RNA sequence: AACGAGGAAUUCCUAGUAAGCGCAAGUCAUCAGCUUGCGUUGAUUACGUCCCUGCCCUUUGUACACAC
C-alpha cells in the first residue's frame, strides 16, 4: 500500500496489509528485517528518515505512529495521540522530525530525537490525508478532504 | 552671589535603609561574625571565647572562634561615627551560620557586653527589635543573599592583609557621583579573608602592618569623612 | 496620473460606526492611536526576538505562546510587556488591568516625548539587555564567576522582567502608581539615561561580567 | 517644588519637578516646542526642564537680579527667552548659547 | 576529568609547539 | 566600544559544559570567514546573530 | 425567505450564534449594536474582522449574534469569531468565491482563531 | 503584650499550568475545624544538558544487507 526510498536509494522500504514493513535492497535483492506489529495491524502508508535509521508507517486499525531502527527489528514505540486513523506521514530531510496527517482534522508535529519527545498539534478544517513537505523542511502541504489543499510551516 | 535656601533651620538627615537603593551610601558589612545561641539548663547565653568554653569543647567548635566582642567594639566604633550623625551610612552583619543581619542607622547599641548579649539572644529567636517608640523595628533580621540588599548601582571591595595599600582618600574620590561604596571587612578573629569573595571583586588594604577589626573599619570610616567633606 | 478605484458607494451603516473607527482600517493602530509603521529597531540582533513587523490592535492575543521552545520570539511586545506584569502575588491572572495600566503607560510616554510610545518602548527594551552576563562554575567549591555571552532571546527576556520589576519596585510604597514610574521606566531607559533600574543593572551586569573575562 | 499633570484630571499627578526650596512664582510652557517648561522662583534663577528628565535642569538660566515673576516666549525664535525680573532690567536670554548672561 | 576534543587539542598544542620548536631550529642550524 | 554581531553557525553539542551554558560557533558580521568558538549563556538556536563585547578570547571548557 | 447563514464560534465555555443576511448594513450582538461591547478594552477585538476586511464589505450584510456562556473576555474571542465565519461563509454561498479567498487569506495571514477554534486540549508528557 | 509581607533550612511546580476569584453538591469509604466537583481570570521561565547529585542500563552487534 506505500513504498518510500532512503539514503541515496540504495535501501528501499514497503508497508502491506499483511502485517509487516518490509525493507528491501536494491544490490543484493533481498530484504534486510520484515518489521511487524505487536499484534499484525494494517498499514496505510510508509515514511522513512532520509538517514537510514527509522521506519515509521501509519494504519487504518491502530491509528497509532508505529516506529522502528533499521538496525533492529524491534520497535521503539507508539507515537499515539490521534483520534482515526493516521493517513499519510513524512520526515523532514533537515529538522528531522515527522509530521502526521490524520482523520481527526489535525496535523501534529512529532520532534522524536534528541531527548525533546514534544508533540505539536496544527488542526485543520476537515479530514485531511495525503500529506507531503518540502526538501527545504519548512513547509507542510496537506489535503483536506473538503477540496482545499492547505500549506504550513513546521517551526512557525 | 547665589541665592540662599528658603528654609535654613538645621534639619535631620535621611535614614538609609534597603528600601531605598537610590542615594549614595556607605556599606559596612561584618561579615563571618561568630554570634549564635545556646540553652544553658534554664537560660539562653551567647557563645563566648572567655565565658564558657567547655561548652564549645562538647560542640566540637574550636574556643577560639567564638568571639562577638570583636563584632561588638565595631559596631560601638562605627555606629558612633559621625558619618552615622550625618546619616549616610547603614551597617549589615553577615554572621558565619548565614544569617544576614540589618542594623538601622539610628539605633542605640548597648554599651556594656553582657546588655549586647542580652539583646542580641532575643534578636535571632524573635527575628526583630521592636522600637520604644513604636516607629520602627531597629534590628531587622533579613533574606540572604547581601547584593540583592545592596543599593544599585553598587561598588564591592573587601579589607585584608595581602591586598595593595591605596589612600582611603583615593579611592572614594575615584568612585562615580552615584555609586555606593560597600566595603566588606573581616568580623572575625584570625584566618582566611575569602569571606566574601565572591561578592567582591579586588581586594582592598589599608596599611603593611596588622590592624584589628574594630581599627580596620575606624581607619577607613575616618577617611570617609575627610573625603565625603562633612 | 493612476488610480485604482475600489470603492464606490459611499460606505454607509446602518448601526453607526465611529468615524475614529472607520479612519482606522487603513493603518492598523495600537490601541486605535499609534502606528505600527516606521517602528524599526535601531540596536541589531534583536530583531526576530523583538517582532513589531505585524500590528495589533490591543496587547491581548492569547495564543499557544509557551508550548514551542522559541514561540515566545513571535510575541509583539507590547503584549509581551502586559503578560510580564504579573510579578507578584496580587495581580496574578488580571490582564485587563494590565492591558489598561500600558494604555495609561503608552500615553504618558506619547504626552512626555512626542515621537511615538512604541518606538520608545521598541528602544527601551534593545537598550536594557545584559549583553554580557556571569555565571558560577563547580570546580569543588572553585565558585569563581565566569563571563558567558547571552542569546538574543534571553537579552529579550531579562529586559522586559527588568522594566517591569523598575515599575513595581519604584511604585512600592510611593504616591505614584505603577502606570506613572512605568513611563519614567521605559524613557530613561530608552536614553540609556542611568537612573532607571533597567539601565542601572545592565552595566552592573556587565561590568561583573568585565571583571573577569 | 512644581507640579505638572494632565487636564481635565486631578486625579493622576503626572510629574512632580523638585525646583529650588524658594517658592516658584510663574511655571509657563514653551509656545512652539511642546516638551520643554521654563519656571521662575524667589531664588532668582529661571530654569529650563525637559520633561524626559524631570530631576536635573536642562539650562540653569541665571544672571537675574531680583525677584523674577513673570517670563514669556517669543513665537519666531525658539532660542530667545523674554524674562522678566521685579527691578526693571527686562532680561532676553538665549537658550541655544551657554545660557548664562543675557544677550 | 577532560573531555574527547579537549584531549586532543592539548594534544595538538603540545605537539605542534614541539613541531613547531624543531622547525626553527632546524632553520637555525 | 567596538561590539561585534556575530551570526550563530552551529550549536554544538555532547561538549562539557554546565547547565545553562551552550558552546555555540560564532561567525561575525564584518566577513563571512572568521569563526570564533563562544560561549552561550540563554536559550540560543541556529541562525541568530548575536552580540559580543570583545573579539578575541578562545572560550575553553567551562569545566 | 431571504439569503441567510448562521455559523458558530467557542471559546473555553462561550458559545456565539451568528446569523447573516442580506440587508442595510447593521450589526448586532444581543439586540445592542457593537458600539456597546462591555468589556471596553476588548471592544476592539471585535472590531478587528471588520477592519482586515474593509468596511465596504459589511455594507450590504447584516450580522445578529447571540452569545451565552463563558466570562467577558471568552465573550468578546466568541464574536469575533462568529463574524468572521459568518463573514466568509456568505461569501462562499452567495457572493464570488475568490472574494471568500481574499477574505479567507486575509483572516488567516493575520491570526488563525478568526476561522477556526484551537481547542486547548490537554497533553500528557 | 504580640504584629508593618516573614530567617536560616527545606518543599512543590512547565500551559488553559502556577496563581487569584466565586458558585454548587455533601454520593455505603473519608469529609463539616472540612471534603469533592463546576465555572470566571490567567501568566513568568526552562522545553536543553549529562558539568554536579542521584537512578538504571550496556560492555560477543548477532536482529539478513550497506556503512561502521
Amino acid at each position: 500500500t506505500a513504498v518510500q526510498f532512503a539514503k541515496r536509494g540504495q535501501v528501499m522500504f514497503s508497508s502491506s496489509l499483511d502485517g509487516t514493513v518490509r525493507a528491501w535492497d536494491l544490490i543484493r535483492y533481498r530484504n534486510f528485517r520484515t518489521f511487524t506489529g505487536t499484534e499484525r495491524i494494517q498499514f496505510n502508508c510508509l515514511a522513512v528518515d532520509p538517514s537510514g535509521e527509522v521506519v515509521c508507517a501509519g494504519s487504518l486499525d491502530n491509528f497509532d505512529i508505529h516506529v522502528w531502527s533499521v538496525q533492529t527489528g524491534q520497535l521503539l514505540d507508539a507515537l499515539s495521540g490521534h483520534e482515526g486513523p493516521v493517513s499519510c506521514l513524512s520526515f523532514s530531510q533537515e529538522n528531522s522530525v515527522l509530521a502526521s496527517a490524520s482523520w481527526d482534522k489535525t496535523i501534529r508535529i512529532w520532534s522524536i530525537f534528541g531527548r525533546s519527545q514534544q508533540v505539536e498539534p496544527i488542526e485543520v478544517y476537515s479530514d485531511v490525508l495525503a500529506l507531503s513537505m518540502r526538501p527545504d523542511g519548512k513547509e507542510v502541504a496537506v489535503s483536506t478532504l473538503k477540496g482545499q489543499i492547505s500549506i504550513f510551516n513546521i517551526e512557525d | 552671589q547665589k541665592a540662599l535656601p528658603a528654609s535654613l533651620v538645621p534639619q535631620a538627615p535621611p535614614v538609609l535603609t534597603s528600601k531605598d537603593k537610590i542615594t549614595k551610601r556607605m556599606i559596612v558589612v561584618l561579615a563571618m561574625a561568630s554570634l549564635e545561641t545556646h540553652k544553658i539548663s534554664d537560660k539562653y547565653v551567647l557563645l563566648n571565647c572567655d565565658d564558657h568554653q567547655g561548652l564549645l569543647k562538647k560542640m566540637g567548635r574550636d574556643i577560639s572562634e567564638a568571639r562577638p566582642d570583636i563584632t561588638h567594639q565595631c559596631l560601638l566604633t562605627l555606629l558612633d561615627s559621625p558619618i552615622n550623625k550625618a546619616g549616610k551610612l547603614q551597617v549589615y552583619i553577615q554572621t558565619s551560620r548565614g544569617i544576614l543581619i540589618e542594623v538601622n542607622p539610628t539605633v542605640r547599641i548597648p554599651r556594656t557586653f553582657k546588655r549586647f548579649s542580652g539583646l542580641m539572644v532575643q534578636l535571632l529567636h524573635k527575628l526583630s527589635i521592636r522600637s520604644v517608640n513604636s516607629e520602627e523595628k531597629l534590628l531587622k533580621v533579613i533574606k540572604n543573599p547581601i547584593t540583592d540588599h545592596l543599593p544599585t548601582k553598587c561598588r564591592k571591595v573587601t579589607l585584608s592583609f595581602d591586598a595593595p595599600v591605596i589612600r582611603v582618600q583615593d579611592y572614594i574620590e575615584k568612585l562615580d557621583d552615584d555609586e555606593s561604596i560597600c566595603v566588606f571587612v573581616g568580623a572575625m578573629a584570625r584566618g582566611k579573608d575569602n569571606f566574601a569573595d565572591e561578592y567582591v571583586d579586588e581586594k582592598v588594604g589599608l596599611s603593611n602592618y596588622p590592624l584589628s577589626a574594630s581599627v580596620a573599619c575606624s581607619k577607613f570610616c575616618h577617611g570617609a569623612e575627610d573625603a565625603w567633606n562633612i | 496620473d493612476f488610480e485604482v478605484v475600489e470603492e464606490f458607494t459611499p460606505v454607509v451603516l446602518a448601526t453607526p460606526i465611529p468615524e475614529e473607527v472607520q479612519q482606522a482600517q487603513t493603518e492598523i493602530k495600537l490601541f486605535n492611536k499609534w502606528s505600527f509603521e516606521e517602528v524599526e529597531v535601531k540596536d541589531a540582533s534583536l530583531v526576530d526576538y523583538v517582532q513589531v513587523r505585524q500590528p495589533i490592535f490591543v496587547a491581548h492575543t492569547a495564543g499557544r505562546y509557551a508550548n514551542k521552545r522559541f514561540r515566545k520570539a513571535q510575541c509583539p511586545i507590547i503584549e509581551r510587556l502586559t503578560n510580564s506584569l504579573m510579578m507578584n502575588g496580587r495581580n496574578n491572572g488580571k490582564k485587563l488591568k494590565a492591558v489598561r495600566i500600558i494604555k495609561h503607560t503608552l500615553d504618558i510616554i506619547n504626552v512626555l516625548t512626542d515621537q511615538n510610545p512604541i518606538q520608545v518602548v521598541v528602544d527601551a527594551i534593545t537598550n536594557t539587555g545584559p549583553r554580557e552576563d556571569t555565571t558560577r562554575v563547580g570546580g569543588g567549591g572553585a565558585a569563581r564567576r565566569q563571563a558567558v555571552d547571552v542569546s538574543p532571546l534571553r537579552r529579550v527576556n531579562q529586559a522586559i522582567a527588568l522594566l517591569t520589576i523598575g515599575a513595581r519596585e519604584a511604585a512600592f510604597r510611593n504616591i505614584k502608581t505603577i502606570a506613572e514610574t512605568l513611563a519614567e521606566e521605559l524613557i530613561n531607559a530608552a536614553k540609556g539615561s542611568s537612573t532607571s533600574y533597567a539601565i542601572k543593572k545592565k552595566d552592573e551586569l556587565e561590568r561583573v561580567a568585565k571583571s573577569n573575562r | 517644588l512644581v507640579s505638572v499633570y494632565d487636564s481635565y484630571n486631578p486625579r493622576t499627578i503626572l510629574l512632580s519637578i523638585n525646583a529650588s526650596t524658594h517658592p516658584t512664582h510663574v511655571t509657563k510652557f514653551h509656545t512652539q516646542d511642546n516638551k520643554i517648561l521654563a519656571t521662575a522662583s524667589d531664588d532668582r534663577v529661571t530654569r529650563l526642564w525637559d520633561i524626559s528628565n524631570a530631576y536635573e535642569p536642562q539650562l540653569e538660566l541665571t544672571g537675574a537680579t531680583d525677584y523674577v515673576r513673570t517670563l514669556s516666549f517669543i513665537p519666531a525664535a525658539p532660542h530667545l527667552v523674554a524674562t522678566g525680573s521685579y527691578d526693571g532690567l527686562i532680561r532676553l536670554y538665549d537658550t541655544r548659547s551657554s545660557g548664562s548672561t543675557p544677550i | 576529568s577532560l573531555k574527547a576534543g579537549e584531549r586532543l587539542m592539548e594534544a595538538l598544542d603540545l605537539g605542534i609547539a614541539e613541531i613547531e620548536g624543531l622547525e626553527a631550529y632546524n632553520r637555525d642550524m | 566600544t567596538p561590539v561585534t554581531l556575530a551570526k550563530v553557525i552551529k550549536v554544538l553539542g555532547r561538549t562539557g559544559s554546565r547547565g545553562g551554558v551552550t558552546q555555540v560557533r560564532v561567525e561575525f558580521l564584518e566577513d563571512t570567514s572568521r569563526t570564533i568558538v563562544r560561549n552561550v549563556k540563554g536559550p540560543v538556536r541556529e541562525n541568530d546573530i548575536l552580540v559580543l563585547m570583545e573579539s578575541e578570547r578562545e572560550a575553553r571548557r567551562l569545566r | 425567505a431571504v439569503p441567510s447563514v448562521q455559523t458558530f464560534g467557542k471559546k473555553k465555555s462561550a458559545t456565539a450564534v451568528a446569523h447573516v443576511k442580506a440587508g442595510k448594513g447593521l450589526i448586532k450582538v444581543n439586540g445592542s449594536p457593537i458600539t456597546l461591547v462591555e468589556p471596553e478594552i476588548l471592544r476592539f477585538k471585535v472590531y478587528e474582522p471588520l477592519l482586515l476586511v474593509g468596511l465596504d464589505k459589511f455594507s450590504n450584510i447584516d450580522i445578529r449574534v447571540r452569545v451565552t456562556g463563558g466570562g467577558h473576555v471568552s465573550q468578546v474571542y466568541a464574536i469575533r469569531q462568529a463574524i468572521a465565519k459568518g463573514l466568509v461563509a456568505y461569501h462562499q454561498k452567495y457572493v464570488d468565491e475568490q472574494s471568500k479567498n481574499e477574505l479567507k487569506k486575509a483572516f488567516t495571514s493575520y491570526d488563525r482563531t478568526l476561522l477556526i477554534a484551537d481547542s486547548r486540549r490537554p497533553e500528557p508528557k
